[PDB]
């Protein structure tokens, strides 16, 4: 019998907004 | 000691679970490069050195994310925490996954979690700190994401989306929770009096 798997409808900051934030220092 | 009840209806486990599962996602995300390297600053935890990110909204993103798991915790109602990668198309390329049971009376036999938890935790995190050896090369431009299997069985008519603590989370669809006979790489296992835990991977065959 199937379980209840759910995940974030939200997804993580991505990869170039973190990269922006850490190329601006 | 006789029941997990008696550790504070479960949010021991729960909270010490969120803690270490914060850590291990943290290095995850640092050895396998779904972020640039930069933001990372070395720690310790666990008397072992671990990779936390100083982005303070990727920090906020896991928080919460562990913010709802907590009470799926403390209910019992999680097998498996599931930090998935996917590639540039969205397909799941790489699991990290966390296998969790709870039984309701304590393993009078193993070792005390609480008495050992600093080592027992630090054997997971330097199994992860070094699993690039035993993984593929993820494709460029991977992202994560985690899914919680629960205990709760699926009803026919349910509702996709499931708000949280204020989050809304969504029944994982095929895309994510389906990968074709995965190769499986184990990491670490644990047994201790009130919590068994295995680490293992799956990468794409």
């Amino acid at each position: 019998d199937k379980k209840i798997v759910i995940m974030p409808c939200k997804c993580a900051p991505s990869r170039q907004l973190v990269q922006v934030w850490l190329q601006a220092k | 000691t006789l029941t997990r009840q008696d550790l504070n209806f479960g949010q021991v486990v729960a909270d010490v679970l969120c803690e270490f599962l914060e850590v291990a996602v943290h290095l995850i995300l640092y050895v396998r490069e779904v972020y640039p390297v930069g933001i990372f600053q070395k720690r310790k935890k666990y008397n072992v050195p671990v990779q936390m990110s100083c982005h303070p909204e990727l920090n906020q993103y896991i928080q919460d994310t562990l913010h709802c798991v907590k009470p799926l915790l403390e209910k019992n109602d999680v097998e498996k925490v599931v930090v998935v990668i996917l590639d540039k198309e969205h397909r799941p390329v790489e699991k990290f996954v966390f296998e969790i049971t709870q039984p309701p009376l304590l393993s009078i036999s193993s070792d005390s979690l609480l008495s050992h938890v600093e080592q027992l935790l630090a054997a997971f995190i330097l199994k992860i700190s070094v699993c690039d050896a035993v993984l593929d090369h993820n494709p460029p431009g991977c992202t994560f994401t985690v899914l919680v299997h629960t205990r709760e069985a699926a009803t026919r008519n349910m509702e996709k989306i499931q708000v949280i603590k204020d989050f809304p989370w969504i029944l994982a669809d095929e895309q994510d929770v389906h990968m074709h006979d995965p190769r499986l790489i184990p990491l670490k296992t644990m047994t201790s009096d009130i919590l068994k835990m295995q680490l293992y991977v799956e990468e794409r065959a």
